[PDB]
């Protein structure tokens, strides 16, 4: 069977073929698989700090009032290309030299993940370059593939540089500092989820990005702060600081915010010997 | 026009025998910086590649992996070309599922394989728009691509010469010629490059 005949002739997507994507029923008929997920969930919301959230104008903002240092960043700045390839922007958009100035690495901790949504164009190049300015290496590129079941078939095609219609959002994966997987399994849990989210192309207009981000963050490493910058309200989560120019209120108190990681509480989630006898690990040498 | 291939070291062969071609696909092995059971070429080898003389407008497609991810954009430019799109092949089972489990990734698992595409000068008959960014297609080896990408190639640039890099048995095509080092024998039909090669290689 060759889909992309197939999209050529119905306009139905490749990835539309793709069976059992949906994230609540994955691994329904693999129960070790699925308790492996819901032990780190329970583990997430264990430990997770309530939701905070303040409105800031980026550009403008001396970025290094957010505190303490993060764990994981997830960077969503609204690209132009959002809303002109699928309409009109409510807000100030973004060029790469305006994400490129930010000081992402005044905040990151020492030992980070960053996770930078880039888009489906010069994004995926730009994007790049604003990791090496930041300190991270690209390590990782988690694709977000969009499904027409609902709508087919040909749409948007935007960029007179394009050749092929364009059906998927990269979310670019950087790493800073040194990290070992051998021996920093309290810092990280390699290998849980898979660089693919597969989601049915939102409504007109809406722009968001799909939650399952957040679980592929949560899953992979235990650092508990976790920063999301350019997020809405419609995005503000437990364990998360949320930061974004509109965002009606402000509950943030950095002091406050801190107290959680620090004596008697720690920076890290732990594990439990259960979750240790599931995950992903090694063989021995 | 029938399939056409020539057995070869690709660091060597004299590649302006050739002539030129709308479509250029390489699939390297590249060296990732892990041990591999199937040799690979050093990021030098790579950049001293002569893809410059094989087109002067056109498109590259040019699959990559691991530290790849940049040494292909890297020689993108070395080669002379920008980058306009990034096809992924997303990688089922038997049962057009995602393998989710093992670990088949450094940080996360591994669901597909990536495909640089760049463009070169001011190509002229070409059609946009009419495939997709995404394949899907089960997985027998990640090395062995799969064959939607010469229908897409060919609804791109159709009825143009196309020159595949890195090719085995089963990648030959008619409007293609291949080149590769596990490849049977030379097999040339093009009159103007058999008399380019017999002049060259007597
Ligand atoms: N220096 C070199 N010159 C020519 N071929 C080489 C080479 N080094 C490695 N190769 C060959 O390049 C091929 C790459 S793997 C082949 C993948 C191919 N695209 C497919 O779809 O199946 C292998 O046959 C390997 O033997």
């Amino acid at each position: 069977n060759d889909y992309c005949q197939h999209f050529v002739d119905t306009g139905h997507r490749p990835q539309n073929f793709i069976r059992d994507v949906g994230l609540a029923d994955r691994f329904e008929e693999y129960p070790k698989l699925r308790e492996l997920i819901r032990l780190k969930d329970e583990l997430i919301a264990k430990s997770n700090t309530p939701p905070m959230y303040l409105q800031a104008d980026i550009e403008a903002f001396d970025i290094r009032e957010l505190t303490p240092k993060f764990d994981v960043i997830l960077l969503e700045p609204p690209l132009e290309e959002y809303y002109r390839e699928t309409i009109t922007a409510n807000e100030k958009c973004w060029t790469w030299d305006d994400i490129m100035k930010l000081e992402i690495d005044e905040i990151a901790a020492p030992r980070s993940f960053i996770f930078l949504w880039c888009g489906s164009g010069e994004g995926l190049d730009l994007g790049r370059v604003c990791l090496r300015k930041w300190g991270y290496r690209r390590c990782e590129d988690i694709c977000w593939i969009k499904t027409n079941k609902n709508n087919p078939g040909k749409t948007k095609t935007l960029d007179p540089k394009a050749v092929f219609q364009r059906t998927k959002e990269h979310c670019l994966m950087g790493i800073k500092g040194t990290v070992k997987r051998s021996t920093d399994g309290d810092f990280i849990h390699a290998n849980v989820d898979i660089d693919l989210i597969i989601t049915e192309e939102p409504e007109i207009g809406n722009i968001e990005k799909p939650v399952e981000i957040f679980h592929i963050i949560e899953h992979f490493c235990l650092g508990r702060r976790r920063l999301h910058l350019f997020g809405r309200d419609s995005t503000i989560r437990p364990g998360w600081l949320t930061v974004g120019p509109t965002l009606t209120n402000s509950n943030y108190n950095a002091e406050t915010y801190a107290s959680y990681f620090s004596a008697p509480n720690s920076y890290l989630t732990g594990c439990t010997e259960e979750i240790e006898r599931l995950r992903p690990k090694s063989p021995p040498p | 026009f029938p399939p056409q291939w020539i057995c070869c070291d690709i660091r060597y062969l004299d590649v302006s025998i050739l002539g030129k071609f709308a479509v250029v696909m390489a699939d390297p092995p590249w060296d990732i910086h892990m041990e591999l059971p199937y040799g690979t070429l050093t990021d030098d080898e790579m950049r001293r590649l002569n893809i410059p003389v094989l087109q002067d407008d056109g498109f590259l497609f040019l699959w990559v992996t691991g530290r790849a991810m940049e040494l292909g954009r890297e020689c993108l430019n070395l080669w002379g070309y920008e980058r306009v799109d990034e096809i992924i092949w997303v990688k089922t089972n038997q049962l057009q599922r995602i393998i989710r489990t093992g670990r088949t990734g450094h940080w996360l698992n591994h669901g597909k394989e990536h495909c640089l595409v760049g463009v070169k000068g001011n190509p002229q008959g070409f059609n946009q728009g009419l495939d997709c960014d995404v394949i899907v297609a089960e997985v027998r080896s990640t090395s062995h691509k799969p064959d939607e990408i010469y229908g897409m190639i060919e609804r791109l640039s159709p009825g143009t010469r196309k020159i595949e890099l890195f090719g085995r048995p089963h990648n030959v095509q008619p409007n293609w010629i291949t080149l590769g080092n596990q490849l049977d024998g030379i097999h040339l039909l093009d009159p103007d490059v058999v008399a380019r090669f017999k002049q060259r290689y007597p």
